[PDB]
RNA sequence: AGGAGUGGAGCCUGCGGCUUAAUUUGACUCAACACGGGAAACCUCACCCGGCCCGGACACGGACAGGAUUGACAGAUUGAU
RNA sequence: AGCGUGUCCUACGCCGGCAGGCGCGGGUAACCCGUUGAACCCCAUUCGUGAUGGGGAUCGGGGAUUGCAAUUAUU
């Protein structure tokens, strides 16, 4: 219906390439395969991922004392 | 230090009484000695040598180096590169 | 900060010294009774050290040394 | 060794300028071209020509 | 494997300055740019290393100092040890790697583990 | 091509401090007490006021033509 | 013809002086001037801490300097223009000539 | 007498602490703590892990032009041409 | 609007949603950006007391620039 590509929310998907525009059920479906990639591949980010410390390099000395008792 | 750069430095100091460097050992030419490809860094050397010996006078103000020839440096400099007795500096000429 | 003195590496360098050979300018020359001389040294076609100056006899190449040309 | 002596680029950042009277790399003043340090403008003010008025 | 829809097979045979179209807009512009001396140096290396090997083994390490190289296609399968500043650690290059540089996978750092508090 | 004149009235002020810095580590000791700069359009004069005049130019002026010629390579004067 | 004599200094009792000569001169001799004509007084600024080492209440030190414009435009041969610059002649003060 | 607030929240920045190979350092009431023009990717850089250079003047003694010394291709090695 | 900067400050034209790109021009400046068409302010619309279209932290995909190098996300 002529949507240009730069308005959806997984453009160039890293599995296959496609743009597609992903939902409800299938919004929270394509997280967790991005986070497992990281996870499996062992990436610095997955790493801090998988600690639950913070992602883009941010300054944790004093900020994000929630959750952490 | 090639011996054609060491002459080189040499021969020019004599024309004048004078020099004048930079405390810059990374400049690849000294503007005075351009053409002959002689870096900075050995006209500090090479001053540094002639003033422990007695023959020049130094004073440094603001990253730069200023010497002066001795009446210990002509004396020095004219065996050094057998220059003609009929050859004096010129800060020697004038007056 | 405070002083540490860790000195400790894998033994130490040793700064390579050069091999003090005596006339070398004799193998460069095959002189007989005769007065002829024959050349022992491959020379290199250049400019800068051409016509006096011989390269290296290495096992698989030809080397100058002020050149650094080689020859394979 | 010649190739690797002083072979980092140069070209900008504070390891690229310095004090025109001190060399030093720390609080420089590029405005107007000075190219003084913080702390020797302070020393030449009134030579170059500055003046404390307000 | 497959990146983008194109599986190792062609990417193996995929041009470099046509690769520039799969991996993302920081990638292709350091390709665009262009490699250096030190990386085409460290692939040199890594392809001896990967032709001089037996067959079903693996290759024996390439150590270098360069955490900032994008890891290419022609990287995959190497055993590569990655400088984090004191000692190399060893990486191996997995395929779904194809995109990420190589000190992302060796840490600078120790996971901190908190003690007693001591003065506050 | 010339520069601006907010550089231009900087650059001489920068210039003034740097020759009373040499010439205060240079003729101290034989009563230095200021310069003046005066740019004549053919010749540029530097008046150096000090107390003992003899020590300043020298025997034969061997030491104020030492200057002028130490001062000109510095600052990159015409002969 | 016309002949734009620019004046630039930091003294203005100095720089006016020398502007009021070099009029009044200009009135002497048989020709023709436009007056002098004041450009925005230009204010450089500096503002620096006083401490050399970042310790005490934080006080800083406010520098300036001013720069002073004129211009006058005659319409006279340069021989004739060539005589009363010339005469006056004061430090601090950056006389300029331009010809059309 | 009042006005806007800060102290509560999210985050940005400095101090302790705790970690760390190192997380360089000065300053601790007003008179330390967005201060050291101090917003550090490299440089800055002091700190940590490594690796080249001497840019050790000058005086004396030794060796040495039947050469004091100087630099260098390739294989190896090296993070590195 | 006012105080300031400018041999990096930029007008004009074309492709771009944009961030941003290409070709000509001006300015060492009351001469050009620039008559500096700033934001709150002001006039119409939609929303309707609710963790709400308030508020933006956090995080996932793309794209573009500065740089030799942006991965412990430079912007
Ligand atoms: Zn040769
Ligand atoms: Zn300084």
């Amino acid at each position: 219906y002529k949507i240009p590509d730069w308005f959806l929310n997984r453009q160039k998907d890293v599995k296959d390439g496609k743009y597609s525009q992903v939902l409800a059920n299938g919004l929270d479906n394509k997280l967790r395969e991005d986070l497992e990639r990281l996870k499996k591949i062992r990436a610095h980010r997955g790493l801090r991922h998988f600690w639950g410390l913070r992602v883009r390099g941010q300054h944790t000395k004093t900020t994000g004392r929630r959750g952490r008792t | 230090m090639p011996k054609k750069n060491r002459i080189a430095i040499y021969e020019l100091l004599f024309k004048e009484g004078v020099m004048v460097a930079k405390k810059d050992v990374h400049m690849p030419k000294h503007p005075e000695l351009a053409d002959k490809n002689v870096p900075n860094l050995h006209v500090m050397k090479a001053m540094q040598s002639l003033k422990s010996r007695g023959y020049v006078k130094e004073q440094f103000a603001w990253r730069h180096f200023y010497w002066y020839l001795t009446n210990e440096g002509i004396q020095y400099l004219r065996d050094y590169l057998h220059l003609p007795p009929e050859i004096v500096p010129a800060t020697l000429r004038r007056s | 900060k405070k002083r540490k003195k860790k000195s400790c590496t894998t033994p130490k360098k040793n700064k390579h010294k050069r091999k003090k050979v005596k006339l070398a300018v004799l193998k460069y020359y095959k002189v007989d009774e005769n007065g002829k001389i024959s050349r022992l040294r491959r020379e290199c076609p250049s400019d800068e050290c051409g016509a006096g100056v011989f390269m290296a006899s290495h096992f698989d190449r030809h080397y100058c040394g002020k050149c650094c040309l080689t020859y394979c | 060794h010649q190739q690797l002596y002083w072979s980092h680029p140069r070209k900008f950042g504070q390891g690229s300028r310095s004090c025109r009277v001190c060399s030093n790399r720390h609080g420089l003043i590029r405005k107007y071209g000075l190219n003084m340090c913080r702390q020797c403008f302070r020393q030449y003010a009134k030579d170059i020509g500055f003046i404390k008025l307000d | 494997f497959t990146y983008r829809g194109v599986d190792l097979d062609q990417l193996l045979d995929m041009s470099y300055e046509q690769l520039m179209q799969l991996y993302s807009a920081r990638q292709r512009r350091r390709l665009n740019r262009g490699l250096r001396r030190k990386q085409h140096s460290l692939l040199k290396r890594l392809r001896k290393a990967k032709k001089e090997a037996p067959p079903m083994e693996k290759p024996e390490v390439v150590k270098t100092h360069l955490r900032d190289m994008i890891i290419l296609p022609e990287m995959v399968g190497s055993m590569v040890g990655v400088y984090n500043g004191k000692t190399f650690n060893q990486v191996e290059i997995k395929p779904e790697m194809i995109g990420h540089y190589l000190g992302e996978f060796s840490i600078t750092y120790k996971p901190v583990k908190h003690g007693r508090p001591g003065i506050g | 091509v010339q520069i601006s004149k907010k550089r231009k009235f900087v650059a001489d002020g920068i210039f003034k401090a740097e020759l009373n810095e040499f010439l205060t580590r240079e003729l101290a000791e034989d009563g230095y007490s200021g310069v003046e700069v005066r740019v004549t359009p053919t010749r540029t004069e530097i008046i150096i006021l000090a107390t003992r005049t003899q020590n300043v130019l020298g025997e034969k002026g061997r030491r104020i033509r030492e200057l002028t010629a130490v001062v000109q390579k510095r600052f990159g004067f015409p002969e | 013809h016309r002949i734009r004599i620019t004046l630039t200094s930091r003294n203005v009792k100095s720089l006016e002086k020398v502007c009021a000569d070099l009029i009044r001169g200009a009135k002497e001799k048989n020709l023709k001037v436009k007056g002098p004509v004041r450009m925005p007084t230009k204010t450089l600024r500096i503002t620096t801490r006083k401490t050399p080492c970042g310790e005490g209440s934080k006080t800083w030190d406010r520098f300036q300097m001013r720069i002073h414009k004129r211009l006058i435009d005659l319409h006279s041969p340069s021989e004739i223009v060539k005589q009363i610059t010339s005469i006056s002649i004061e430090p601090g003060v950056e006389v300029e000539v331009t010809i059309a």
